[PDB]
């Protein structure tokens, strides 16, 4: 009567119409939650999790029905094969509930945790604001390393125990859907079969991410080494001049970013400042300001405006002493042609250049709102955030900041506002990928079963001492959990998306100003005002998911896999300017000097100059060509 | 955050 592809036409038109009416519903409920934060808005948001999951579990087992081999329709084949991934659903009923449970008590531990003055017991601080506070703005060692260290043992040892069990459950529900390990899993993100030559592996991800790695590896050890001089500068006795940077002592919890460094760090200070936060306090700029300036920027390059909805319904600032939100930039995109914008703007920089970054997300979103429901994806966990990083990369021009009023009119490129403005970006961008590539290296280890237990901790700090550079203030044995200190460890976040989007975003930024006939160096780029690279772009977003990453990155940039050529073309001139910084100094790090066992008071020595005869010798032979 | 995704429908706030 009906053949399987006319049967599984009917069967996805069914599907996309309830899928698209629940999962309104239930992007409503996690809006009430993320502005407005009350059990009521909590049960509701859960009862919706419930529906939605076992919704899709049930349309999972019914799209079995139609095998892929009998299927000639692509955009039906797709479809089917999205919702023929059984996904965590494989567990039993009772270890289902056990690992929701696990989640669920890691994220309220992470955002409820609070540690408290240990003079003042009734005066406490939670990490978002009042610890992000001091680990930003703070210039003391001992207010930094206190805040550091009472995170990572008040509420990161409640959260090792949940992590061991999260991991064993993480790994069952892996196998169980014939992966090696929950690593694998994830992995599972960037894989393409059938495809032909766009065709990519797992393991391939892998060889390709510490490929690229190795490249970035000369110029992160120079801008390392120049930041650990310049931190010497600021904190004289706590830092060894050939030692990992103390991890309390790099701008955010972690050392994830660089970025408030900059502050420290900045090259020729003398000259205006490239960082337009206090600009923007000079022009009292409110959050309306920082969206409705974006907007702008986009329809500059021919995309379409913010809807009535996301003006009417978007939460654009901290709502206030009553309600409470989740201040974490998202993009909202609910279908029905609803799209918001969460975000607690601060007047700074960062929000400006996040704004932009959120934005993008937005323009994908609407881009590719004409698609199937479950092709309205990106091609990757990484395309969404390279998308949002190359608008910031525009906008954090000093080009840019100067046509909006940011920076004056009688503003001068010169040799200097251009090392300032490449030091920045790449404290915020270079920094973070060591950072990256080491945090998810352990936990792709973890699940692989390579660290055991009993070398968690020890192992972490090993690697991050080893591929980082950066070096823990106080041992940390195993009642430690410090990786998940971080959200995106205790939330169940894959991380290397932020390693593939730095990638990718230099190279769609190349491609772009070609397309919008730039000449200059790629880091002098600004795709304002440009239709033909909008367009570039639009042809890109639209598509969604409905062909793989390979080939969506191809046909923007020509390649079918990461490249980190332009992400090293884009901070040549810090490349060479560091390096000529460095020439005295000492380059890399030691493994083995730490805060609490590095330090010895020079009371005696046994050399004449001690063996810095020696030092000069070896390092002359060291680094000789 | 519920997405659009069979794998991964729902993700911790
Ligand atoms: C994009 O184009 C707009 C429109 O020309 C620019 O805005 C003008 O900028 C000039 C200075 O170059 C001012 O004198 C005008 O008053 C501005 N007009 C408006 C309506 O804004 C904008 O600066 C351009 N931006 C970039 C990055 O090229
Ligand atoms: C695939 O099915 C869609 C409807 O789901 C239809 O519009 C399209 O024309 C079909 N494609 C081919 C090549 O038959
Ligand atoms: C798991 O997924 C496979 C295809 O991915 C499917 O054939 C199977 O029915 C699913 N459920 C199992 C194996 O219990
Ligand atoms: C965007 O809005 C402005 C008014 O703020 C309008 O002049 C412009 O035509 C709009 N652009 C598009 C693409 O709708
Ligand atoms: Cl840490
Ligand atoms: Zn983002």
């Amino acid at each position: 009567q009906s053949t399987i592809e006319e049967q599984a036409k009917t069967f996805l038109d069914k599907f996309n119409h309830e899928a698209e009416d629940l999962f309104y519903q239930s992007s409503l409920a996690s809006w009430n939650y993320n502005t407005n934060i009350t059990e009521e808005n909590v049960q509701n948001m859960n009862n919706a999790g419930d529906k939605w999951s076992a919704f899709l579990k049930e349309q999972s087992t019914l799209a079995q029905m139609y095998p892929l081999q009998e299927i000639q329709n692509l955009t039906v084949k797709l479809q089917l094969q999205a919702l023929q991934q059984n996904g965590s659903s494989v567990l039993s009923e009772d270890k289902s509930k056990r690992l929701n449970t696990i989640l669920n008590t890691m994220s309220t531990i992470y955002s409820t945790g609070k540690v408290c003055n240990p003079d003042n017991p009734q005066e406490c601080l939670l990490l978002e604001p009042g610890l992000n506070e001091i680990m930003a703005n703070s210039l003391d060692y001992n207010e930094r390393l206190w805040a550091w260290e009472s995170w990572r043992s008040e509420v990161g040892k409640q959260l090792r125990p949940l992590y061991e069990e999260y991991v064993v459950l993480k790994n069952e529900m892996a196998r169980a859907n014939h992966y090696e390990d929950y690593g694998d899993y994830w992995r599972g993100d960037y894989e393409v079969n059938g495809v032909d030559g766009y065709d990519y592996s797992r393991g391939q991800l892998i060889e390709d991410v510490e490929h690229t790695f190795e490249e970035i590896k000369p110029l992160y050890e120079h801008l390392h080494a120049y930041v650990r001089a310049k931190l010497m500068n600021a904190y004289p006795s706590y830092i060894s001049p050939i030692g990992c940077l103390p991890a309390h002592l790099l701008g955010d919890m972690w050392g994830r970013f660089w970025t408030n460094l900059y502050s420290l760090t900045v090259p020729f200070g003398q000259k205006p400042n490239i960082d337009v936060t206090d600009a923007m306090v000079d022009q009292a700029w409110d959050a309306q300001r920082i969206f409705k300036e974006a907007e702008k920027f986009f329809v500059s390059v021919g995309l379409p405006n913010m809807t009535q909805g996301f003006w009417e319904n978007s939460m654009l600032t901290d709502p206030g002493n009553v309600q409470k939100a989740v201040c974490h930039p998202t993009a909202w995109d609910l279908g029905k042609g609803d799209f918001r914008i969460l975000m607690c703007t601060k007047v700074t920089m960062d929000d400006f250049l996040t704004a932009h970054h959120e934005m993008g997300h937005i323009q994908y979103d609407m881009a590719y709102a004409a698609q199937p429901f479950l092709l309205r994806n990106g091609a990757n966990e990484g395309f969404h955030e390279a998308v949002g990083e190359i608008m910031s990369l525009s906008a954090a021009t000093p080009k840019h900041l100067k046509s909006i009023g940011l920076l004056s009119p009688d503003f001068q490129e010169d040799n200097e506002t251009e090392i300032n403005f490449l030091l920045k970006q790449a404290l915020t961008i270079v920094g973070t990928l060591p950072f990256t590539y080491m945090l998810e290296k352990w936990r792709w280890m973890v699940f692989k079963g390579e660290i055991p237990k009993d070398q968690w901790m020890k192992k972490w700090w090993e690697m991050k001492r080893e591929i980082v550079g950066v070096v823990e203030p106080v041992p940390h044995d195993e009642t430690y959990c410090d990786p998940a200190s971080l959200f995106h460890v205790s939330n169940d976040y894959s991380f290397i998306r932020y390693y593939t989007r730095t990638l990718y975003q230099f190279q769609f930024q190349e491609a772009l100003c070609q397309a919008a006939k730039h000449e200059g160096p790629l880091h002098k780029c600004d795709i304002s005002n440009s239709t033909e690279a909008g367009q570039k772009l639009f042809n890109m977003l639209r598509l969604g998911k409905s062909e793989p990453w390979t080939l969506a990155l191809e046909n923007v940039v020509g390649a079918k896999n990461m490249n980190v050529r332009p992400l090293l073309n884009y901070f040549e001139p810090l490349f060479t300017w560091l390096k000529d910084q460095n020439k005295n100094s000492f380059v890399g790090w030691s493994t083995d000097w730490s805060p609490y066992a590095g330090s010895h008071h020079h009371h005696h020595h046994h050399h004449h100059h001690s063996g810095l005869n020696d030092i000069f010798e070896a390092q002359k032979i060291e680094w000789h060509e | 955050y519920f997405q659009r995704s069979v794998r991964l429908p729902y993700l911790r706030c």
